[PDB]
């Protein structure tokens, strides 16, 4: 099964920074990755899809690229509000599976 | 109108189901079979559209013996669909021709 | 019944057989030659199928000379059988036709 | 000349246009998408080329909607076109040969 | 005998002259191009068999101008000659259910 | 998106010498590279396309090889107009993407 490589666990970012997450897949598996915001004590959110469809009622502030093997979630200026863990997940191949995850600190 | 026509019509009508319930279909029996990519929606209509007009590019294919069925069902439709095309329009070509002549 | 008909039935019931006997071939024909895939029974008559359809995914082929003459066999007896059902269904059609003029 | 013949060039002029609309239609759908192949011309109307004839090697495909939307039509336009050839041969066969009878 | 047949057997030794000739060919145009695998006779004449049936494993194919025309006139070749294989039977079918009825 | 490498970064070589410029590509893209010269202040200058094929105008010098994943631009008996930087540019998946660059010193 595929394996999502989320490293490093943890980002520091100097607050409006520019940050990026990274999500290495195992094998290639096109852009069939998705990106998940979960703050603490909260449930996941779908912040990305297809490592670079925008969802609405998601901040502008988010985007996301790749394609193979290598994905990335960028965040434009980072603000208080996007402190929290960030996963990825693949639906390329069954079953689907998520990054071990990355928690963003300011 | 001639039973040929009634004959083309009926399959296209009944591919389009096929396309779909194949589509539906496929989904529902590769999920569960690990290392298999035929396993959401949009894409497994793609890949039955290719299976039915038989160009099969290899992007995307059943590994489950369910998920193989399907597939033969599909290419059966399609093939057979368009085989009924071509015999309808033989038809209409030599009926017709009968008359220039 | 008429010619055609037996044509076509005898030319379904003639492609079942060389699906057994190409499945059962290849993996004779692909055992020995190192790399080789179209080794095992049940995946070796899914690609029969799909090489009989001439939709092939290329999840699966014959290297060897042997396997590959054999894959031919399988191409022609299901072309050859699709082309008489569309036929037969032309005859079927255009004998109908005469009557509804 | 006969209605089939008129037919069949007919469907030809139309699947050579439709070869180099799907081609460049295709680019068009397909960049921006990042992975994409199916990105330059040259190669784009070799890709429809063997996707109209339904051989589709696998080297080239698209992978986004509307390029998967070209496909169809282009895989349509030559099976079309095909069925088409085929139905005005048996046209001619035919009636020719009610004179040698 | 009948023009059909005498089409369809025509067209039968043509295609086998195009598979030979399709096969060296392919080699001549391959060879010069890095990364090209059509470039020795035995399999180039296996991929001109699975590109004249139309059903293309993706195990071979011509990565060059030339070695793809090549390719154009081995799929017309064999999908020709099959749909007068086709045209030929519906003739025979037709002209011997006149009987029948 | 396909990564492509150009190492060394810098390159130095005696007049009239055999020089080659590496481009290695994260994944294979058959002959779908091209190479760019670009002189101090210049804009880039095509110089072989596809791998291997020759463009009119430029010397006989300059030849490219390669497939796959390794390139190479070779230039036999490098003189002093040939000083500046290289650069690969892909375009066998999108999006284009173009290599760091080699800079040719004598
Ligand atoms: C339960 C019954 C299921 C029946 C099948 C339904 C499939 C889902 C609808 C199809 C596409 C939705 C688009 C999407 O959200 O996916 C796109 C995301 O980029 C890419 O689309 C794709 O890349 C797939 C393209 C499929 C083309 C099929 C052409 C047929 C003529
Ligand atoms: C000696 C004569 C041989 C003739 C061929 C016989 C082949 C064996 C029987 C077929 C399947 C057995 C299932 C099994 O144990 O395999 C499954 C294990 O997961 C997966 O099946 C497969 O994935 C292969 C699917 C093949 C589908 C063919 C559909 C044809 C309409
Ligand atoms: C905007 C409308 C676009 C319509 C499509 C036009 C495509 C471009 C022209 C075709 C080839 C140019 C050659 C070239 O510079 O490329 C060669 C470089 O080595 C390799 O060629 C190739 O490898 C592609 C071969 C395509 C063969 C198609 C055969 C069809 C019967
Ligand atoms: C100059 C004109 C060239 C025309 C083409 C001639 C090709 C050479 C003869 C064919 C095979 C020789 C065997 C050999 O030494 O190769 C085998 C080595 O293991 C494997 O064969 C192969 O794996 C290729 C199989 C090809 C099968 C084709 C079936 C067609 C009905
Ligand atoms: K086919
Ligand atoms: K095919
Ligand atoms: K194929
Ligand atoms: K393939
Ligand atoms: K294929």
């Amino acid at each position: 099964d595929i394996l999502l490589t989320q490293s490093p666990a943890i980002l520091s970012v100097s607050p409006g920074e520019r940050v990026s997450f990274s999500c290495r897949a195992s094998q290639s598996i096109g852009t069939d990755i998705h990106w998940y915001q979960q703050r603490t004590n909260g449930s996941p959110r779908l912040l990305i899809k297809y490592a670079s469809e925008s969802i609405s009622g998601i901040p502008s502030r988010f985007s996301g690229s790749g394609s193979g093997t290598d994905f990335t979630l960028s965040i434009n200026s980072v603000e208080s509000e996007d402190i929290a863990n960030y996963y990825c997940q693949q639906s390329n191949r069954w079953p689907f599976t998520f990054g071990s995850g990355t928690k963003l600190e300011i | 109108s001639a039973l040929h026509w009634r004959a083309a019509g009926a399959a296209t009508v009944l591919l389009v189901i096929v396309l779909l319930a194949g589509s539906y279909l496929a989904v529902l029996a590769e999920r569960g079979a690990p290392g298999a990519q035929l396993i959401t929606y949009p894409r497994a209509l793609w890949w039955a559209c290719e299976t039915a007009t038989t160009v099969x590019y290899g992007d995307l294919y059943p590994v489950t013996l369910w998920g193989r069925l399907v597939a033969v069902v599909v290419m059966v439709a399609g093939i057979t669909s368009f085989g009924l095309v071509t015999a309808a329009l033989a038809t209409w070509f030599v009926g017709r021709e009968q008359e220039r002549r």
